[PDB]
């Protein structure tokens, strides 16, 4: 029951500020780049498909990674090890039964040992100070969906798609809180499917007017438009599945009417 | 293996 | 770890043994959970990942306080405020006499505040039973053992095979529901309330199906009127025997009309109707609540 929905929403809005990554961090990494991060994330999407992991598990892993890379320098050869330990941790946090560690070693094709992954897990825990219950775009979406009239499952699939697209590109997406990105994804998916718009229920609840969403929306629309050309294609291929009503086949709108 |  | 002198072993839980220890520097008595790290097979267990990350968020008089985590190559140490016994043991020791009503009422009221706090912070405990409910000598009771607890910013998917206790399990889960909700915590708490009152488990089932039938035997077999949906739940069968609802005067004799009413709302079949912790604390049952100390 919706007894706690206001309370949880408010608390998630508090926590997302506290669980925010450093926006300008990739420029202080001497060895890694937005483009490598993009490859790592796209690979994590496939790992999650491979092991049938929940979508929340991927968003959590990417939040752990960005918070980690916010304070720890990492050589390109160790980036995938940070990614693997994050996905393991997120699976333990969020999955019913997470894959075994051996499975995580198997998925890098044995490029690290089980010990290395395990020690990296401990390091990730220490750096994150065991704070793993991070609000994600996927969580703000789920809450937002309660406000559909009526619920439309293409709208739901499509907003998830878009919210996942944003995990891939540090620039620009690390500028926005999950609640804002979720706001843009939801509007853009609604608009795409039906022509409808960020509903007034949510304007009041979130305090986000459609105008305030504008910068994030502009970016997300451009991402949506260019997705079929993007270097990384994992999320598109995922959201062609009938599970997802093939929403990632749908034609994006060429203008937003803003 | 991701090669970067 | 050098600042701690182990005093005695008290137990283990959902995983890793529990010691009474004293801080040699400050004199504080604590309860230490020692996690054996398998640093070649599995790493940090998911129970410890959840308990730590969730408890660190939850600061409340009726939720056990996690004081520190001491993290070493070989060992993970969790340091909690010390509480000297569990409800289950206290009930065992109060058997034959009964736990006095007033104390029953104070414990329930405090558990509900604990729980309301968890739920308004998106935490489901999932595993409430008397063994996870810890008391001190001043009359406080706190929720403990959050190793099975889950964040529910996204709905929590239920486990085909529940590893989660039978007797305090809610009927929506017994019947194959896809998600948990905060109503499963309220159901358990309702079960524990009755068990304090009557001195035995409300619904002591020997398998999933015998659990259900025991609930059905006391509250009556649900149908679409009482619980819209039941009949289309994965594990619902038209062949369920049809019992009638027992009157609660016979289920919980010692209880006055106010207690009976709150209990009946905590054990509502329909998870959408079952009372929230927030609301239950508004109940007139709690009008004359005080803070008695247990005779331990
Ligand atoms: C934080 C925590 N998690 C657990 N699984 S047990 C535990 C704590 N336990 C504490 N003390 C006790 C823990 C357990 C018991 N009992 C359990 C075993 O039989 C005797 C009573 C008694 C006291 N005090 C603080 C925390």
């Amino acid at each position: 029951v919706p007894d706690y929905h206001e309370d949880i929403h408010t608390y998630l809005r508090e926590m997302e500020v506290k669980c925010k990554p450093k926006v300008g961090y990739m420029k202080k990494q001497p060895d890694i780049t937005n483009s490598m991060r993009a490859i790592l994330v796209d690979w994590l999407v496939e790992v999650g498909e491979e092991y049938k992991l929940q979508n929340e598990t991927l968003h959590l892993a990417v939040n752990y990674i960005d918070r980690f890379l916010s304070s720890m320098s990492v050589l390109r050869g160790k980036l995938q090890l940070v990614g693997t330990a994050a996905m393991l941790l997120a699976s333990k946090f969020e999955e019913i039964y997470p894959p075994e560690v051996a499975e995580f070693v198997y998925i890098t094709d044995d490029t690290y040992t089980k010990k290395q992954v395990l020690r990296m897990e401990h390091l990730v825990l220490k750096v994150l100070t065991f704070d793993l219950a991070a609000p994600t775009v996927n969580q703000f979406l789920t809450q937002y969906f309660l406000h559909q009239q009526p619920a439309n499952c293409k709208v739901e699939s499509l907003a998830m798609f878009l919210g996942e697209l944003s995990l891939i590109d540090a620039d620009p997406y690390l500028k926005y809180l999950p609640s804002v990105i979720a706001g843009a994804a939801f509007h853009l998916a609604l608009y795409t499917v039906t022509g409808q718009s960020w509903p007034e229920s949510l304007i009041r609840k979130t305090g986000y007017t459609l105008e305030s969403l504008k910068p994030c929306l502009m970016d997300l629309h451009q991402t949506y438009l260019k997705a079929p050309q993007h270097a990384q294609q994992s999320i598109r291929e995922k959201y062609k599945n009938s599970k997802y009503h093939g929403v990632s086949l749908l034609n994006p709108p060429e203008t937003l009417n803003l | 293996r991701l090669i970067f | 770890m050098e600042n701690f002198q182990k005093v005695e072993k008290i137990g283990e839980g959902t995983y890793g043994v529990v010691y009474k220890a004293r801080n040699k520097l400050t004199g504080e008595v604590v309860a230490l959970k020692k996690i054996r790290l398998d640093t070649e097979t599995e790493g940090v267990p998911s129970t410890a990942i959840r308990e730590i990350s969730l408890l660190k968020e939850l600061n409340h008089p009726n939720i056990v306080k996690l004081l520190d985590v001491i993290h070493t190559e070989n060992k993970l140490y969790l340091v909690f405020e010390f509480l000297h016994q569990d409800l289950k043991k206290f009930m065992d020791a109060s058997a034959l006499t009964g736990i006095p009503l007033p104390l029953i009422k104070s414990y329930l009221f405090q558990l509900l505040q604990g729980l309301a706090f968890c739920h308004s912070h998106r935490v489901l405990h999932r595993d409430l039973k008397p063994q996870n409910l810890l008391i001190n000598t001043e009359g406080a009771i706190k929720l403990a053992d959050f190793g099975l607890a889950r964040a529910f910013g996204v709905p929590v998917r239920t486990y085909t095979h529940e590893v989660v206790t039978l007797w305090y399990r809610a009927p929506e889960i017994l019947l194959g529901c896809k998600y948990y909700s905060t109503a499963v915590d309220i159901w358990s708490l309702g079960c524990i309330f009755a068990e304090m009152v009557t001195r035995r488990a409300l619904f002591p089932g020997d398998s999933e199906i015998d659990q259900l039938f025991r609930i059905f035997r006391t509250l009556g077999t649900p149908d679409e009127v009482v619980w819209p949906g039941v009949t289309s739940m994965p594990d619902y069968k038209p062949s369920f025997p049809k019992w009638a609802r027992q009157d609660f005067s016979k289920v919980v004799p010692p209880l006055d009309e106010d207690g009976r009413s709150l209990l009946s709302q905590m054990l509502h079949y329909d998870p959408n109707k079952r009372i929230s912790a927030k609301a239950a604390l508004a109940h007139p049952f709690f009008q004359d609540v005080t803070k008695p100390v247990p005779h331990l």
